[PDB]
């Protein structure tokens, strides 16, 4: 029932912008909290920016701060990351994820298929 | 000297997130528990130090009504001697608590076709909470001994957690609220009486 699909990406050279997208089905978009990661060639998938709906409303990896702004659509319950600025460092795969819980106190990681970021020196 | 307002907390049209959870002092007046008790609209409606029958007679210094919202398999952590995210974390009765807890299901209000994700509960904290304790920040919890600095990451967490109130979800996990009512006499004058 809880799904994410990601759209946006593609190939952009040093210093361009993209805006990926993160649709959810199954769930609304104002929640706790929706995140994004990227999972770059040969490496562990870090964790990139955070919308919460309490406390501070963004957070952000240092190497993306300044960089990045996440952002809320609640009538198209979508999650936005705005990516300037756009370095070859971060080219990756990025996926949103949220953390659910369930009836037996289970916690679920969900994840979505992913896009690619390619970004050319 | 007026009726006490329980409306105002019973049906106040937004209910608080437990980790924030409401309180409101109800001073100078004249409460009918009676009302409460025998209304047929709760589910629980239990009491410690004190009968539920017998609060119409009793005269109390001042009263406090904590409200909150929690699933329903919850609800028996708000208790003296319990423990459990909600009781640790969240909300603490202390162990010679005087008063009464009250719940009622509120999926009929609380649930949202697609889900309300609104209440939210703390899920993680470096110790238990102290009796009537209120935890509101929203840093990021270091699970580990490396600083966090405000960024999430290896033992790195958001510290809070959405419910996920679907209005299909089994009984155990659909929204409840809670009205805890402490009674507290001092050597003051009582503020607080029932009627007649």
């Amino acid at each position: 029932q809880v799904q994410l699909v990601e759209s946006g990406g593609g190939l952009v050279q040093a210093g361009g912008s993209l805006r990926l997208s993160c649709a959810a089905s199954g769930f609304p978009v104002y929640r706790d909290r929706m995140a994004w990661y990227r999972q770059a060639p040969g490496k562990e998938r870090e964790w990139v920016a955070a919308i919460y709906s309490a406390g501070q409303q963004t957070r952000y990896a240092d190497s993306v701060k300044g960089r990045f702004t996440i952002s809320r659509d609640n009538a198209k319950n979508t999650v936005y990351l705005q990516m300037n600025s756009l370095k070859p460092e971060d080219t990756a795969v990025y996926y949103c994820n949220v953390k659910d819980v369930g009836h037996h106190y289970e916690y679920y990681d969900y994840w979505g298929q992913g896009t690619q970021v390619t970004v050319s020196a | 000297t007026n009726l006490c307002p329980f409306g105002e907390v019973f049906n106040a049209t937004r209910f608080a997130s437990v980790y924030a959870w409401n309180r409101k002092r109800i001073s100078n007046c004249v409460a009918d528990y009676s009302v409460l008790y025998n209304s047929a609209s709760f589910s629980t409606f239990k009491c410690y130090g004190v009968s539920p029958t017998k609060l119409n007679d009793l005269c109390f210094t001042n009263v406090y009504a904590d409200s909150f919202v929690i699933r329903g398999d919850e609800v028996r952590q708000i208790a003296p001697g319990q423990t459990g995210k909600i009781a640790d974390y969240n909300y603490k009765l202390p162990d010679d608590f005087t008063g009464c807890v009250i719940a009622w299901n509120s999926n009929n209000l609380d649930s949202k076709v697609g889900g309300n994700y609104n209440y939210l509960y703390r899920l993680f904290r470096k110790s238990n909470l102290k009796p009537f304790e209120r935890d509101i920040s929203t840093e990021i919890y270091q699970a580990g001994s490396t600083p966090c600095n405000g960024v999430e990451g290896f033992n790195c967490y958001f510290p809070l957690q959405s419910y996920g109130f679907q209005p299909t979800n089994g009984v155990g996990y659909q929204p409840y609220r809670v009205v805890v009512l402490s009674f507290e006499l001092l050597h003051a004058p009582a503020t607080v009486c029932g009627p007649k």
